[PDB]
């Protein structure tokens, strides 16, 4: 591969550079640099080729540079469409022709306000429990920035067994969204007074609770 | 315009074999280079190998030599990739993505992948297609549960209710069967299609 900044961040309407550091058997020795941007659910979207070339219908916000054995790509005036996976691809071979990506770079748009998140607790159906089945379900839905962290507790005390969550995504609202599972059994559901989805966000917790009764 | 169509998302147990394809159209298919990436999901991309559709030639990416076999039928305009003995861990979105012109002297330029096929997602598990059980999470939505392989579709009072539904991500669980929950924010009615195993659910919600 090539070597690319895991992750990149700027503010709106000024510039950022995402490096690209190859060997002299991709960058140093050709001038067949590409650059790749991709949205959630979708292909990747032909931006830059040959080092400096842009294709039709690409801004001309995206600017391509190589120096030595190092490519970057430069976004002026950065708008919050611009937020998504940006991969750097090179022709590679001395004698035997390949071609190489790199490991891809996130880029965050910065600006979007900070929102606590919103915690909702369904309990498990009755119709769930006639299957001999019981869960809890936490959802968190309207949140930035969207790192949290969930923690269940039953009667008080926290229970880690059993927990699925979900990585947290964003929405149609451009605000992050996770959801958690508590896998029960219908004994344990019942026998229990009280269950908790405790949810922290930026050192602070959201805790909702469910009762059998 | 140059539009690629890749063949529709397969689902196959450890050890068996996959051929998908990729249409061309709008182009001159013996013109251009017809390259193959793949990602995984949530992972970066790829490269896997290139066919000259003219001569034949065929180039493969290390680590993809001796199971990715690639042909292509000038005929249909269709570029194939055959994907032997597959793993786990070969789950990918399989992209076909075209090169740059396949004569000697060059015109135009080196626009590489320049358009892309709308994907392949090929799901491999020890997991056998499982159709789901849907729940309803009664007000103070529907739990859809137990699901393989992953997609889902969730309609609301055949598909009448459209405002306040939220749809959430799957989470893959232990089990290697997947579940999503979707929450509604006079008479309400839930009806999941899981396309990959045919099955439809009906299920009330009062």
């Amino acid at each position: 591969a090539l070597t690319q900044p895991a992750s990149v961040s700027g503010s709106p309407g000024q510039s950022i550079t995402i490096s690209c550091t190859g060997t002299s058997s991709d960058v140093g020795s050709y001038n067949l640099v590409s650059w790749y941007q991709q949205h959630p659910g979708k292909a990747p979207k032909l931006m830059i080729y040959e080092v400096s070339k842009r294709p039709s219908g690409v801004s001309n916000r995206f600017s391509g540079s190589k120096s030595g054995n190092t490519a970057s790509l430069t976004i002026s005036g950065l708008q919050a469409e611009d937020e998504a996976d940006y991969y750097c691809c090179s022709y590679a071979g001395s004698s035997t022709p390949h071609v190489v990506f790199g490991g891809g770079t996130k880029l965050t748009v910065l600006g979007q306000p900070k929102a606590a998140p919103s915690v909702t607790l369904f309990p498990p159906s009755s119709e769930e429990l006639q299957a001999n089945k019981a869960t809890l379900v936490c959802l968190i839905s309207d949140f930035y920035p969207g790192a949290v962290t969930v923690a269940w507790k039953a009667d008080s005390s926290p229970v880690k067994a059993g927990v699925e969550t979900t990585t947290p995504s964003k929405q149609s609202n451009n605000k992050y969204a996770a959801s958690s599972y508590l896998s029960l059994t219908p004994e344990q559901w019942k026998s229990h007074r009280s269950y908790s989805c405790q949810v922290t966000h930026e050192g602070s917790t959201v805790e909702k609770t469910v009762a059998p009764t | 315009q140059v539009q690629l169509v890749q063949s529709g998302a397969e689902v196959k147990k450890p050890g068996a074999s996959v051929k998908v394809s990729c249409k061309a159209s709008g182009y001159t298919f013996t013109g251009y280079y017809m390259h193959w990436v793949r990602q995984a999901p949530g992972q970066g991309l790829e490269w896997m190998g290139w066919i000259n559709p003219n001569s034949g030639g065929t180039n493969y990416a290390q680590k993809f030599q001796g199971w990715v076999t690639m042909t292509r039928d000038t005929s249909i305009s269709t570029a194939y990739m055959e994907l032997s003995r597959l793993r786990s861990d070969d789950t990918a979105v399989y992209y076909c993505a075209r090169g740059w012109a396949t004569y000697y002297d060059i015109l135009t330029g080196y626009s590489l992948f320049d358009y892309w096929g709308q994907g392949t997602l090929v799901t491999v598990s020890s997991a056998s297609t499982k159709g789901p059980s849907v729940f309803p999470l009664a007000p103070s939505g529907c739990l859809v549960k137990d699901y393989f392989p992953e997609p889902v579709t969730v309609s609301w009072n055949s598909g009448a209710l459209t405002s306040g539904v939220h749809t959430f991500p799957a989470v893959l669980q232990s089990s290697g069967l997947y579940s999503l929950s979707s929450v509604v924010t006079q008479t309400y009615i839930c009806n999941v299609n899981h396309k990959p195993s045919n099955t439809k659910v009906d299920k009330r919600v009062e």
